[PDB]
């Protein structure tokens, strides 16, 4: 049919990256589009705010949508600023939180995996911390969060489930299993309750 | 260090001391603004008495320890060195109106953002300042100077050295800030920024086309700080304190808000005086 | 001390393309996961199509002007931004078409029902109406002249719901979906009803599952795996969003 089988009820990871790329990020421009007091074509986009793009001043931090920050970072015309949660100190704090509370997930942003991957691939030289350590802490967080998920998929009842603080990519990859096992355990229950 | 048309230099000698001089050569008019005037920068003397770790090499590189003399986006000279405090020239246009205002306190800001520790492993290498935007590399380690892969110029905001340690250690160990003094510091920042912007408004003209709007927003925040301080004074039932603070209000709508604060914060006597101020402003 | 936030708010109390795109993404996310065919946002899609047409014309005009500084970054950003918007609308429309194909007979019986509280004109777009009608007609012709021609009249109906097994397919109302509790669409909490404040001070909704006769508190800013039928009312009010 119109929509392929693997896109039926889930999002392909490319679509998750597409969704994440619409979030604003803070950049240090390497150009200056701010018209002086004393021609030029303005952005005038339709799905975001062009105000922060027509007023870029070199080495003056602004906020632009991520898919534009990446487009400028394709050249040497900007420098993506890593979010505060993507530092070694904060990653260590989150890892300690995960190791301290074995029943609930840490408060990482919903796009932490996708943003980490995108920034590590396209902005590998804009981190105040060694990227070889940020990768090693992102992987550690992913491992701990995977251990907690496998021990909660052991609570797949037929009423509901509270996956608090879970990210977006993790939810996306767990959707076809959780939402298809709970459906079967609900069909069994409703068949039993046919009286 | 020189701007587009103006040159700023610091002269040091063993007999005359640290004397600066800001001379604007100009396209066709060598208009002078200062000459050999004394400056308040603190030369490193105690810290140079054979008690330092990894700073000896840098002090050998620069005997006076002055890191930079960068200007501002509006031509305001700025000084950075061992004391780790910026030094701006607020009313630099008039030689008689010379004003050396410490606008930033690097050590204090670093401490209040570090979580509580008096960390020394963080060193600030300033590059430039532009209207609260101080671009400076924050090297982490025992080496003050950066390496070849120059780090991203992280930005720091200007803050007066009004932060008192006694007040800041209320929550001894996101460092908490005393709200009573935070609004006063915001008042001071808005005041100095408005004064600096007014100097370049009529003289240097419009720079980006938005100086008037940012000045208006800054004045709004300036009067909001006055309103908060007025409410704080009224909280102590000191009518004379609020009356004295109300004479610096700029917008009349903020003065009406002050009337409401007086009429609501258990101060009926302040109502008449603030109304009298408003009625005087009717004819002013 | 007394709080002075009220007067501070008092002195500060003297349809945008970004919002249109955000609503389009919200509708696309809801459509991709919801088992049922969600109502079509006619006004939003009309505005979005007008914006795409006008922006394409603007890009063409700017290109003609350039066809006679050399700042091509704004034009490249315009082109790629328009491509992204077109992709979002493409995926949304094709997901709706797939759902129409899956539930063609259900939509047909809703149309033919005078007691129905919904209408295809209020739930499908004009192109969706045309596609649904034509596809149903051609598939009916194929199935007729291939299988149903050789079948008696009592077993010739294409929507026989009285047989051994129901042959009209209905959406799985109790399907499990991932919901994120947005809270009221506005930034004010006390104004919106149904928001029974929970203990620990966190506001929450309250929905009951009729099959289990169980009450579950839907805390704001939390992620749940709930039956779609239970959530349908909140989802229509945008108080929750499908992940």
């Amino acid at each position: 049919m119109s929509l392929p089988a693997h896109l039926q009820q889930t999002f392909s990871p490319e679509e998750i990256q597409f969704i994440v790329e619409n979030e604003p990020i803070k950049i240090f421009p390497r150009i200056t589009t701010r018209q002086k007091i004393r021609n030029h074509t303005r952005w005038q986009l339709i799905t975001t705010d062009d105000k922060a793009l027509n007023n870029m001043v070199a080495m003056r931090s602004t906020e632009v949508v991520l898919w534009i920050a990446l487009l400028l970072k394709q050249q040497s015309k900007c420098s993506i600023v890593a979010p505060q949660w993507l530092t070694t100190k904060e990653l260590d704090r989150k890892i300690q939180y995960e190791k301290t509370h074995p029943d609930r997930f840490s408060e990482l942003p919903w796009n932490w995996l996708v943003l980490a991957r995108i920034l590590f691939n396209k902005a590998k030289d804009d981190f105040h911390d060694p990227i070889h350590e940020l990768r090693g802490k992102i992987q550690d967080l992913r491992e701990i969060r995977q251990i907690k998920v496998l021990k909660g998929l052991k609570y797949l009842n037929e009423s509901h489930l509270q996956l608090d603080n879970l990210s977006l990519l993790e939810i996306n990859e767990l959707r076809p299993f959780i939402t298809e096992i709970m459906d079967k355990l609900r069909e069994i229950h409703t068949a039993s309750l046919t009286a | 260090t020189a701007q587009n048309y103006r040159v700023f230099s610091v002269h040091y000698s063993q007999f005359h001391g640290l004397s600066y001089s800001l001379s604007e050569l100009g396209t066709s008019s060598k208009r002078y603004y200062k000459r050999e005037c004394p400056l308040p920068m603190s030369l490193p003397n105690i810290n140079s008495d054979m008690k330092k770790d990894a700073n000896l090499d840098y002090y050998n590189f620069n005997p006076m320890g002055i890191k930079s003399l960068f200007f501002s986006s509006y031509g305001d000279p700025c000084i950075f060195g061992s004391d780790n405090t910026l030094l701006l020239l607020s009313k630099w246009r008039s030689p008689e109106e010379s004003k050396w205002l410490p606008i930033l306190d690097s050590n204090m800001e670093i401490w209040k953002m570090s979580g509580g520790k008096e960390t020394t492993d963080i060193h600030v290498w300033p590059l430039a300042l532009a209207y609260d935007t101080l671009n400076c590399i924050l090297v982490k380690g025992k080496h003050i100077w950066p390496e070849f892969p120059l780090p991203l110029p992280s930005e720091m905001e200007i803050r007066m050295p009004v932060f008192v340690k006694s007040k800041l250690l209320e929550e001894n160990k996101e460092i908490q800030i005393p709200v009573s003094m935070a609004a006063e510091e915001e008042y001071l920042r808005s005041k100095v920024l408005s004064e600096l912007l007014t100097d370049t408004l009529e003289n240097d003209g419009e720079m980006y086309g938005n100086e008037n709007e940012v000045l208006a927003a800054l004045n709004g925040a300036y009067d909001k700080a006055l309103l908060r301080l007025f409410a704080s004074a009224c909280s102590d039932q000191n009518v004379e304190k609020a009356l004295s603070l109300a004479h610096e209000l700029k917008q009349d709508r903020a003065l009406t808000a002050a009337v409401k604060i007086s009429e609501r914060a258990e101060l009926p006597s302040l109502v008449k005086k603030i109304n009298n101020i408003r009625e005087a402003r009717y004819e002013q | 001390d007394i709080n002075i936030d009220d007067i501070l708010a008092e002195l500060d109390k003297e349809v945008s393309p970004q919002q249109d795109f955000s609503d389009l993404m919200k509708s696309w996310k809801n459509e991709r996961c919801s088992p049922e065919l969600l109502p079509y946002p006619h006004q939003l899609m009309k505005r979005l199509l007008n914006r795409i047409s006008m922006q394409s014309q603007l890009i063409e005009n700017i290109s003609m002007g350039f066809l006679d500084n050399e700042s091509k970054l704004p034009l490249l950003c315009m082109e790629t931004e328009l491509e992204r918007l077109k992709f979002v609308i493409r995926s949304y429309i094709r997901c709706r078409l797939s759902k129409i194909d899956k539930f063609s007979l259900y939509l047909r019986q809703l149309n033919e029902d005078e007691n129905s509280l919904i209408s295809l004109t209020d739930l499908l777009s004009k192109d969706e109406i045309k596609y649904h009608d034509t596809h149903s007609l051609i598939w009916l012709k194929l199935v007729n002249d291939s299988i149903l021609k050789y079948m008696p009249e009592e077993l010739q109906a294409i929507n026989d719901t009285e047989g051994s097994v129901n042959m009209i397919d209905e959406p799985d109302w109790n399907k499990f979906v991932f919901i994120h509790v947005n809270g009221p669409p506005d930034g004010k909490w006390n104004e919106d009803p149904l928001l029974q404040e929970n203990e620990f001070g966190k506001p929450c909704y309250t929905v009951t599952i009729p099959d289990l006769k169980e009450e579950v508190e839907l805390t704001i800013g939390s992620i749940y795996v709930m039956r779609y039928e239970v959530i349908r009312d909140l989802l229509r009010d945008d108080k929750v969003a499908l992940i």
